[PDB]
RNA sequence: GUAAAUUUAACUGUUAGUCCAAAGAGGAACAGCUCUUUGGACACUAGGAAAAAACCUUGUAGAGAGAGUAAAAAAUUUAACA
């Protein structure tokens, strides 16, 4: 009846004590979500359906305050930069895994 | 009202209240004894 | 170490958070106890020699 | 044959976490049929 | 987890919109849980250079409570820089101005002083009343509980409780009260 | 072989139909895809965990910032975890 | 009737924190018995893979895993390609289970095997001290060795 | 308890000094004032008291993606009198 913690989020944590004390036995098994608990997937007569490709050419201003206001930025964020910051740049970073 | 640091009495009539966060002595027959603490 | 389980082993880590807040629940029982009770299961002292 | 140039982080594993990378839905309880906050469901 | 790249890693940094109410609260315990939820601190994947922060919508920001008296104590100085710029009002004051400007500048305050503070002041969303945008609710995830308690008033304690409650003085029967 | 992926050595295309495939042909009903999880939604940064079950039983869970990409996802994790190739599996014994 | 010590409920009265029992000893023991010992016969059927450990070395320590690589920032008198075992295992485990040392874990339980596979040194490091206006300029040039171990396997044993 | 001291030989350089604690003198029982004495620190490192010479902690030098610590965060809310 006396869990160290709730046990319904990320593991059944069980603790244990081997019999010489010596060591700490830890038995954590996944939960897993409940099918209850999920939530079920989301859902001309006479010419073409012509493909509606319109691009709007947006002056800098507005484009980049349209940017922010979509990615919750500010604008200094799309405003470019130099050419000594650009060269600056290692296009060839070194990758781990 | 005079403005004082420590209150006294003049009178048997003067009162002292405690308004606006301020003591003040009161007295409605000398109206001379009124005193505000600062 | 603990920040590396933090991060990548979240399992491992609760079974280390849950070890510790055992550990202040028994230092807790023992300290309103304040008699000879026994010490905690997970309270004992592992002596070297 | 490699370079003796500054190498970061002296460790390199490949497999670097066995239970699950955590994201932020680990340690974050499931609610009934899924309702967001204030849902009026 | 057995993902692919990809998705593990925009699993692991993708955002989250938690919510917070006002009703009540402390707009410092309010700004102190905002803020550490907006710095992104609360994750262990944490660093300043990881851009890990948090959306977090603050709701009935007009219901705040101030300890003590700090409604009519608390100052917010401005200056508009023209001689004679300088502006002091109370925390009354300021509040029946702008309903959201005292949680909005303790949470400005609380937060680290550098370049990515308004960018954090961006992804906060403060609202004076109960209601909020159909598309911020829904990306609302994780209502966070509130820090005071609500010291919940007479009138609506149970006849229970009341009558649980044993009664500590004997009056005198010949008191007018 | 050491550390890669399965599809990243292994290239497919339909891992859904290859998982329906696999299911139906070790008697197993067909895996139904819900929105286990949700983050954003309106934004242009989301995040869905789509859960893959059978018999009201989960076998998959994948993340993705649509619910298509998600349900692929979780798709290529079944078919990981059916296989073996699973990233927790026994390192190869030299 | 009110017991010589019972306080009304007040917002104060009682800590604030919830009342918390610990389980009875005995039955808590044979709790333990329970879990060490399925845990045990999982270790025997081989219900685990991919195991971790964290290991002391160096005055470091280091979570490890199969088929990996560590830098040690001194030589170890050990030819290059060689096989050692890493002993002190603070930390051993998988998935659904690990394993904790106080502090050390047994030699029987687990074992860790490690390869000496380069013997190196760092890149030039800078040590430089600079005192204004006193005339303190001084410069040197270190080149401290490394050695790079591979950890080759974890293995753990029924000993619970 | 410790390992320095004296002598012999050869010379340079320092000999325009600041704060703090203490005992005094001058001045106003003024001064980041002036003058002696005892002792610190500074004119050499690092951490702290917000920035910081002089206050506190600490000294002997390198690498570490280890650990225990040192000094180290101001508290206060006052007037009834027959
Ligand atoms: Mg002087
Ligand atoms: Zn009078």
């Amino acid at each position: 009846t006396y869990s160290p913690l709730p046990d319904d989020y990320n593991c059944n944590v069980e603790l244990a004590l081997t019999s010489d004390g010596r060591t700490i036995v830890c038995y954590h098994p996944s939960v897993d979500i409940p099918y209850e608990h999920t939530k079920p997937i989301p859902r001309d007569q006479v010419l073409k359906t012509r493909l509606e490709e319109k691009v709007e050419h947006l002056e800098e201003g507005p484009m980049i305050e349209q940017l922010s206001k979509m990615f919750f930025t500010t604008k200094h964020r799309w405003y470019p930069h130099g050419r000594y910051h650009r060269c600056r740049k290692n296009l060839n970073p070194p990758k781990d895994r | 009202f005079k403005n004082k640091t420590v209150l006294k009495k003049r009178c048997k009539d003067c009162y002292l209240v405690k308004r606006r966060g301020r003591w003040y002595v009161y007295c409605k027959t000398h109206p001379r004894h009124k005193q505000r603490q600062m | 170490v603990l920040a590396d389980l933090a991060i990548y082993e979240p399992k491992t880590f609760k079974s280390l958070a849950a070890l510790a807040s055992r550990r202040r629940h028994e230092g807790f029982a023992a300290a309103l106890g304040d008699g000879k009770e026994p010490e905690g299961i997970f309270s004992r002292v592992v002596q070297y020699h | 044959g490699l370079d003796v140039i500054r190498i970061r982080k002296p460790f390199h594993t490949d497999n670097p976490s066995i239970q699950g990378q955590w994201h932020p839905f680990t340690n974050k309880p499931t609610t009934f049929r899924g309702l967001r906050p204030r849902e009026v469901q | 987890s057995s993902f692919s790249r990809a998705p593990q890693q925009w699993a692991t940094f993708a955002r989250i919109w938690y919510l917070l109410d006002g009703k009540m609260q402390p707009p410092g315990k309010l700004a102190a849980m905002a803020s550490i939820r907006l710095q992104g601190l609360h994750k262990p994947v944490y660093h300043a250079l990881s851009d890990c922060g948090d959306h977090v919508v603050i709701m009935n920001t007009r219901h705040i409570a101030f300890s003590g008296n700090k409604w009519e104590q608390k100052v917010y100085s401005s200056h508009t820089g023209y001689p004679g710029g300088f502006r002091q009002v109370t925390a009354a004051q300021l509040h029946l101005r702008d309903p959201v400007a005292i949680v909005k500048l303790a949470i400005y305050g609380m937060l680290p002083k550098n370049l990515h503070r308004r960018t954090m002041m961006e992804r906060l969303h403060l609202f004076p009343d109960e209601y909020i945008p159909e598309d911020i609710l829904k990306n609302l995830v994780e209502e966070l509980p509130q820090p005071r308690k609500i010291p919940k008033r007479l009138d609506e304690y149970t006849q229970e409780e009341i009558d649980a409650f044993p009664r500590l003085w004997t009056p005198p029967e010949d008191y007018r009260l | 072989m050491t550390g890669k992926e399965l599809f990243e050595m292994w290239k497919i295309i339909n891992p859904m139909g290859l998982l329906v495939e696999e299911l139906k042909k070790r008697n197993v009903s067909a895996p139904e895809s819900r929105l286990t999880r949700q983050s954003g939604g309106t934004t242009a940064l989301p995040l869905y965990f789509v859960g893959l079950y059978c018999d009201k039983k989960l076998i998959a869970e994948g993340p993705g910032e649509t619910v298509l990409v998600a349900e692929e996802e979780a798709a290529r994790v079944a078919l990981r975890k059916l296989y073996g190739f699973t990233e927790n599996r026994r390192p190869w014994n030299y | 009737s009110y017991l010589p010590g019972y306080v009304p409920k007040t917002s104060l009265s009682s800590p604030p924190w919830p009342e918390v029992v610990l389980p009875d000893p005995v039955e808590e023991t044979r709790h333990h018995a329970e879990v060490v010992k399925k845990v045990n016969e999982m270790i025997v059927t081989g219900q685990y893979g991919r195991l971790f450990a964290v290991v002391h070395f160096a005055s470091r320590q280091w979570k490890v895993t199969s088929e990996d690589l560590i830098l040690i920032g001194n030589e170890l008198d050990l030819a290059c390609g060689e096989r050692i075992r890493l002993e002190k295992v603070l930390l051993v485990g998988a998935d659904n289970f690990t394993l904790l040392g106080k502090p050390l874990l047994g030699k029987d339980l687990v074992r860790v095997e490690a390869t000496v596979i380069e013997k190196t040194e760092s890149w030039p490091r800078i040590i430089m001290r600079f005192r204004k206006r006193k005339n303190f300029k001084k410069k040197r040039i270190v080149t401290t060795p490394q050695t790079v171990l591979r950890i080759n396997s974890i293995e753990i044993a029924p000993c619970l």
